[PDB]
RNA sequence: GUGGAGCCUGCGGCUUAAUUUGACUCAACACGGGAAACCUCACCCGGCCCGGACACGGACAGGAUUGACAGAUUGAUAGC
């Protein structure tokens, strides 16, 4: 019904809120991981996540960028763009709406083909 | 004199001085580091020609101008292959500027001579 | 084997010949006037041109680009 | 170009980055004192170096 | 004075052999020479797998290497001590000399 | 295999001013270690120098990682006739 | 003790783009020094590239053609 609320925290004021900081909010090895760095192949992801948002019509979802990353947490930097996570043969379309961070973008596209025992 | 000639081109080759293709001679005609060049002729090329003329006679360039560029490949001697016999096909090369180190040579001076006269 | 896409074909240069003859410009008396940007670099003080693209300048050897 | 793609993958560490000079395997390379050498050179070159069967 | 000398080897009887004969030297020319101090040799330990792929046994090696330290610290000058030194050494033996 | 022209006649003369040549088979090699003042990564020496052998310039042998050449005289007579050297003049196996 | 039990590892079966491929008493089954995330790796999946040497063709120094700064669907600052 309402905006959502991390711990102390609305979802705006995570939205405008520094990384760091917002590392301090989020979980260790989350905050580590924005502590720690993205590299060339997140940063190109960001930049086309702004193309993708820029180009994007209001009531659509932007266009698709791709990244192998499925390793990789999806930031409010992110949200509000599409990504096509790579499983290896084929890239999986996310739309990363606010809840998503703190998640990988290897989560929606998994890697095991989830089992059934009885096939044949 | 042309055994001369070919003979101080064949040590400008071994000493590694010449500046060569008409491109690399611009380079070298505007950095000034021609001491001589020579231009293919009897060739359709109304404006390459009268270009290079002109640039050469812009500032301190000397000219020599040579009939044919199948001629001057063969002089210059770039793709000698198969050297117990003749070059087998020869390409025709149009200009090149002569950066001279190795300056110290009779035939040198004896074309600096012929020049003077 | 029959396939979806056609052969890539390699980059055909676009081919002139004596191309160097448009960088420089003809006059009747005896002169060049190199007209566009030259490069202050010492291997090409002068003579050689830089790209003359549709929208902004660049040079060819030591590749550089200059935006509008 | 090719200078920023030929090597790219990073090597830093674990018996897949170093690996034998003899073989270029990743196999039980004997890393104390910097021998650097899988279990099969290393049976293979004992006796030239110097390891010798005392018990 | 006093220049302390330090003979390390893979092999002893090399070892043991050469600075026996430069401290025998020594004797002769001599000088104060402090005996060969046997330090306690050291042994490096490996354990390898004889087989090719995984499957035959799983054979272990206990692999032993022995390297033996002596020394010899002499009270005498330079030129002397090079004169004993240059002679009298064998291929396995390693000798270092520190000049203070 | 890009050479620049500055290698072909720079490294034509290593392998002149040393006759014989040694080097490690490694591809993963930003430089070469016996040779490493100059960068010349080694896979561009080895490419070379397997397209010599090719050619019959280089005697060849294999050694856990690394290849051995030995320069026969046919190398080191072509060698001085593309650099137009000297007779007189040798690298140092040559030279006494 | 183990065996019954929860689980480590290795193995069968299945599925899969690929699960490169080997073995079933001893003499297969924490075996491949197999503690493999990528790499390994082979297998597979998109696309480049040739690291197709050397010889000879062509080609051509009036520049063969690599490298190459732009914008475009691309993991990527692949002139793919
Ligand atoms: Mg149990
Ligand atoms: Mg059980
Ligand atoms: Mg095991
Ligand atoms: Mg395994
Ligand atoms: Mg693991
Ligand atoms: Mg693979
Ligand atoms: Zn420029
Ligand atoms: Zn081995």
């Amino acid at each position: 019904f309402r905006k959502f609320t991390y711990r102390g925290v609305d979802l705006d004021q995570l939205l405008d809120m520094s990384y760091e900081q917002l590392m301090q909010l989020y979980s260790a090895r989350q905050r580590r991981r924005l502590s720690r760095g993205l590299r060339r192949k997140q940063h190109s992801l960001l930049k086309r996540l702004r193309k993708a948002k820029k180009e994007a019509p209001p009531m659509e979802k932007p266009e698709v960028v791709k990244t192998h990353l499925r390793d990789m947490i999806i930031l409010p930097e992110m949200v509000g763009s599409m990504v096509g996570v790579y499983n290896g043969k084929t890239f999986n379309q996310v739309e990363i709406k606010p809840e998503m961070i703190g998640h990988y973008l290897g989560e929606f596209s998994i890697t095991y083909k989830p089992v059934k025992h009885g096939r044949p | 004199v042309n055994t001369a000639l070919q003979e101080v081109l064949k040590t400008a080759l071994i000493h590694d001085g010449l500046a060569r293709g008409i491109r690399e001679a611009a380079k070298a005609l505007d950095k000034r580091q021609a001491h001589l060049c020579v231009l293919a002729s009897n060739c359709d090329e109304p404006m390459y020609v009268k270009l290079v003329e002109a640039l050469c006679a812009e500032h301190q360039i000397n000219l020599i101008k040579v009939d044919d560029n199948k001629k001057l490949g063969e002089w210059v001697g770039l793709c000698k292959i198969d050297r117990e016999g003749k070059p087998r096909k020869v390409v025709g090369c149009s200009c090149v500027v002569v950066k001279d180190y190795g300056k110290e040579s009779q035939a040198k001076d004896v074309i600096e001579e012929y020049f003077k006269c | 084997k029959s396939y979806t896409t056609p052969k890539k074909n390699k980059h055909k240069r676009k081919k002139v010949k004596l191309a160097v003859l448009k960088y420089y410009k003809v006059d009747e008396n005896g002169k060049i006037s190199r007209l566009r940007r030259e490069c202050p670099s010492d291997e090409c003080g002068a003579g050689v041109f830089m790209a003359s693209h549709f929208d902004r300048h660049y040079c060819g050897k030591c590749c550089l680009t200059y935006c509008f | 170009g090719h200078q920023q793609l030929y090597w790219s993958h990073p090597r830093k560490f674990g018996q897949g980055s170093r690996s034998c000079r003899v073989c270029s395997n990743r196999h039980g390379l004997i890393r104390k004192y910097g021998l650097n050498m899988c279990r099969q050179c290393f049976r293979q070159y004992a006796k030239d170096i110097g390891f010798i069967k005392l018990d | 004075h006093r220049i302390r000398i330090t003979l390390t080897s893979r092999n002893v009887k090399s070892l043991e052999k050469v600075c026996a004969d430069l401290i025998r030297g020594a004797k002769e020319k001599n000088l104060k020479v402090k005996g060969p101090v046997r330090m306690p040799t050291k042994t490096l330990r490996i354990t390898t797998r004889k087989t090719p792929c995984g499957e035959g046994s799983k054979t272990w090696d206990r692999f032993q290497m022995r390297i033996h330290k002596r020394l010899i610290d002499l009270h005498s000058p330079s030129e002397i001590v090079k004169q004993i030194t240059s002679i009298s050494i064998e291929p396995g033996v390693e000798v270092e000399v520190t000049i203070a | 295999m890009l050479m620049p022209k500055k290698n072909r006649i720079a490294i034509y003369e290593l392998l002149f001013k040393e006759g014989v040549m040694v080097a490690k088979k490694d591809v993963h090699m930003p430089k070469h270690p016996e040779l490493a003042d100059k960068n010349v990564p080694n896979l561009h020496v080895m490419k070379a120098m397997q397209s010599l052998k090719s050619r019959g310039y280089v005697k060849e042998q294999f050694a856990w990682r690394h290849f051995y050449w030995y320069l026969t005289n046919e190398g080191i007579q072509y060698l001085r006739d593309y650099l137009h050297l000297p007779p007189e003049i040798v690298p140092a196996t040559l030279r006494r």
